[PDB]
RNA sequence: GGGAGUAGCAGCAUAGCCGGGUGAGAAUCCCGGCCGCCGUAGGGGCCAGGGUUCCACGGCAAUGUUCGUCAGCCGUGGGUUA
RNA sequence: AGCCGAGGGAACUCGGCAAAUUGGCCCCGUAACUUCGGGAGAAGGGGUGCCUGCGGGUGUGUAACCCGCAGGUCGCAGUGAC
RNA sequence: CCCGAAAACAGGCGGCCACCGAGGGCCCGGGAAGAAGACCCGGUUGAUGGGGCGGGGAUGUAAGCGGGAAGGGAAACCGACCCGUUCAGUCUGCCGCUCCCAACAGCCCGAGUGCUACCGGG
């Protein structure tokens, strides 16, 4: 895993889920893909996605999200479950 | 009445998914030379050569374009010997002897292997079988073999097969097998360049397809294309018999079938990914790598033409069962150019 | 097995590939690809394209 | 009763996402931001016709082609000045 | 419900059904026949972008609208989409 | 050549367990397979997906900076566009190398009994 307090950099591939969905649904699906991906790879029970990340996902409309995101992740412990917070790099 | 032939063949029915992805061999050819009658490998790619024509016909003596498929063939491991006697209706297995020292990874395929089974017990069982063969009770001897796909980093699970042996004398066959058990086999020790081969594999999968593609039926008139029946057939049959006939073309599984393809020429056997010309050694792997595959590193066959199957798939090879009288001669043909350029 | 040269881009292409276009007056042209054929017939000028050899020769002409 | 936990809940305007809140319970209710649709009409004004559907507070058994803490639904009180 | 399609170009079909082609503006030029009004946008052919400069009409006007010329330059394509 | 042990004489052989438990399935990372099911490969005794570094490819020479440009202007300057930097820049539903991140944790199904007629030796 990765230890809390640390600032980690992740590249998320959205190319993958492109062409699974129709063009007009690509950005809303990219959001869910980001959440699932970071949960898997940070071993978190919750993910909180920053508004800046959402805005970068939706910059060019619903049809054209970026192919590769670079994101910063910080994990915190509270009450057991791990919580990951995502920002832009 | 207008006459015409029917749409598709009835000789490959039912058109179903293959039972196994490893192909079985139903018939064997008659070869006097006491050798193992086939080999197995993995498909890698296609390219082309230019060469001086050796086959009969006009264009003999001329330079010609020839397409080629490459099959990667690492060495097989001979792990067993099996004996067959004559039953009431047909052949029946009598006895098998397995070798005692097997590779770890063979348990991924054969989950329950013997435990103690020492060299001494092995020699005792081979003696039992030798005496059985000398008695006169035995009609055929065959080899049991497995692939080694860990030498090329493709897999760890092997494929297990049974091959036949050429000739007539059961005792001579058994002596061959006793020599070969517990040792590696290489394709050069079995095949001859310039031979004609038959090739056996499971075809590329396409899933459920309709009758335009599956049977080659005509697309209907543009009025029907606007009525909703463009890619349908017209009718399922006459009033009497008051049932649908099995011969009427319908939709279903297309591809992933067992097929045998006759009379493909072996043109060259290579070594450690290299081929020898008059003077120099050249890598057959093209710039950038074979697509949906990588780099050929062990040993390979050139087979001219096309063969069934996807790229990373198991292919079985045997000598030709149905060849013509006017054959090409069994020597490697004179090659002038081999394509090494990128294939993507 | 000899290597022909492309009439549009000036590079060599391998045996068993490409095309020969024959004019009725007899002039023969060789093309490595559909790209080059199509550009030559629609009228793009290769002396301004830096992926051709005519560019190098015209730079010498500057 | 079987048909059947099936057809239909597509086609003429394909629209949601992130963060926060309420609440027993939130794809479907509220705030902010991003992204979108109409834009000589899907905006503004107003006859006939309808008759309280208008407003505030409180609710969710039924109605709403899904859910619902929402409502032209349910209850309690109000509201039309020449 | 829509987009493209090599080589052929109606061989399809009761029937070119459906689809394709043409398309705005300026200049040139325009058949038979005719109730002399038309036919007629007949047909058919050329041109059209950006930048730099010159000129004209009305007007008091380096206000505003409209009409011509020459040169340079990029692209497969300048009524470049509609 | 294709299908083919439900071929009711419902088969033969080698091996494992049994008379807790061999073995199987779900779950996980994937695709050469795929309407649901099924098939195939891998799971730290590991290169399965991703990242990074390289290779092979597609298009066609980025932004910035500098220098020119038909002409105009008292002049500082304007100017579509051209040349250099620059086979560049952008991209990759292909290959290779490398454990940097994730293939963690588990949850279900599972054969045990004899009667008499025996069969070949106890
Ligand atoms: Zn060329």
């Amino acid at each position: 895993p990765i230890k809390p307090g640390e600032e980690v950099i992740f590249v998320v591939p959205i190319n993958k889920i492109k062409k699974r969905v129709p063009r007009w649904k690509r950005a809303p699906r990219a959001a869910r893909f980001v959440r699932e991906w970071i949960a898997r790879h940070a071993k978190a029970d919750e993910v909180i996605i920053g508004t800046d990340v959402n805005e970068k996902i939706w910059e060019r409309g619903a049809e054209k999200p970026p192919g590769k995101l670079r994101v910063k992740v910080v994990v915190e412990e509270s009450e057991g479950k791990r919580i990951a917070r995502v920002s832009l790099a | 009445k207008i006459h015409r032939p029917r749409r598709g063949s009835l000789a490959y029915s039912p058109r179903k998914r293959a039972k196994s992805i490893v192909p079985r061999i139903r018939s064997w050819p008659k070869d006097s030379e006491v050798r193992m009658l086939g080999f197995a490998g993995y498909k890698a790619g296609m390219t082309h050569i230019l060469m001086i024509d050796d086959s009969p016909g006009l264009t003999k003596g001329k330079e010609i374009f020839v397409p080629v498929t490459i099959v990667e063939v690492p060495p097989l491991f001979v792990y067993g010997i099996r004996a067959y006697k004559q039953g009431y209706l047909g052949l029946e297995t009598a006895t098998e002897v397995w070798f005692h020292d097997l590779h770890k990874n063979v348990a991924r395929r054969i989950k329950t292997l013997p435990k103690n089974y020492n060299e001494e017990a092995f020699q005792a069982k081979l003696g039992q079988l030798e005496d059985l063969v000398n008695d006169g009770e035995i009609a055929d001897v065959r080899l049991l073999v497995h692939t080694q796909p860990w030498l090329i980093g493709l897999k760890k699970k092997p494929e297990v097969m049974e091959y036949a042996i050429g000739g007539d004398d059961v005792k001579a066959k058994f002596d061959y097998a006793k020599e070969k058990i517990g040792k590696e086999l290489r394709a050069g020790e079995v095949l001859h360049e310039g031979e004609l081969l038959d090739v056996i594999a499971v075809t590329k999968g396409k899933g459920t397809q309709g009758p335009v593609k599956r049977w080659g039926v005509k697309v209907q008139f543009h009025k029907a294309q606007r009525a909703g029946k463009g890619r349908h057939i017209g009718n399922l049959g006459p009033w009497h018999p008051a049932r649908v006939m099995w011969t009427v073309p319908q939709a279903g599984q297309m591809g992933f079938h067992h097929r045998t393809e006759f009379n493909k020429r072996l043109i060259a056997i290579g070594e450690n990914g290299k081929l020898v010309l008059d003077g120099n050694e050249i890598e057959i792997t093209p710039k950038g790598g074979f697509p949906h595959y990588g780099i050929v590193r062990s040993d390979f066959l050139m087979i001219e033409g096309t063969i069934p199957g996807s790229f990373k798939r198991i292919i079985r090879v045997r000598p030709a069962i149905r060849p013509p009288k006017k054959k090409p001669p069994v020597e490697r043909p004179q090659i002038t150019y081999v394509s090494r350029e990128s294939k993507q | 097995a000899r290597w022909n040269v492309c009439s549009y881009c000036g590079r060599e292409f391998e045996p068993g590939t490409g095309k020969m276009f024959v004019r009725n007056d007899g002039r023969v042209l060789f093309f490595c690809s559909s790209k080059c054929e199509k550009y030559y017939f629609m009228g793009r000028n290769p002396r301004k394209l830096k992926w051709t050899k005519a560019f190098q020769e015209a730079r010498l002409q500057r």
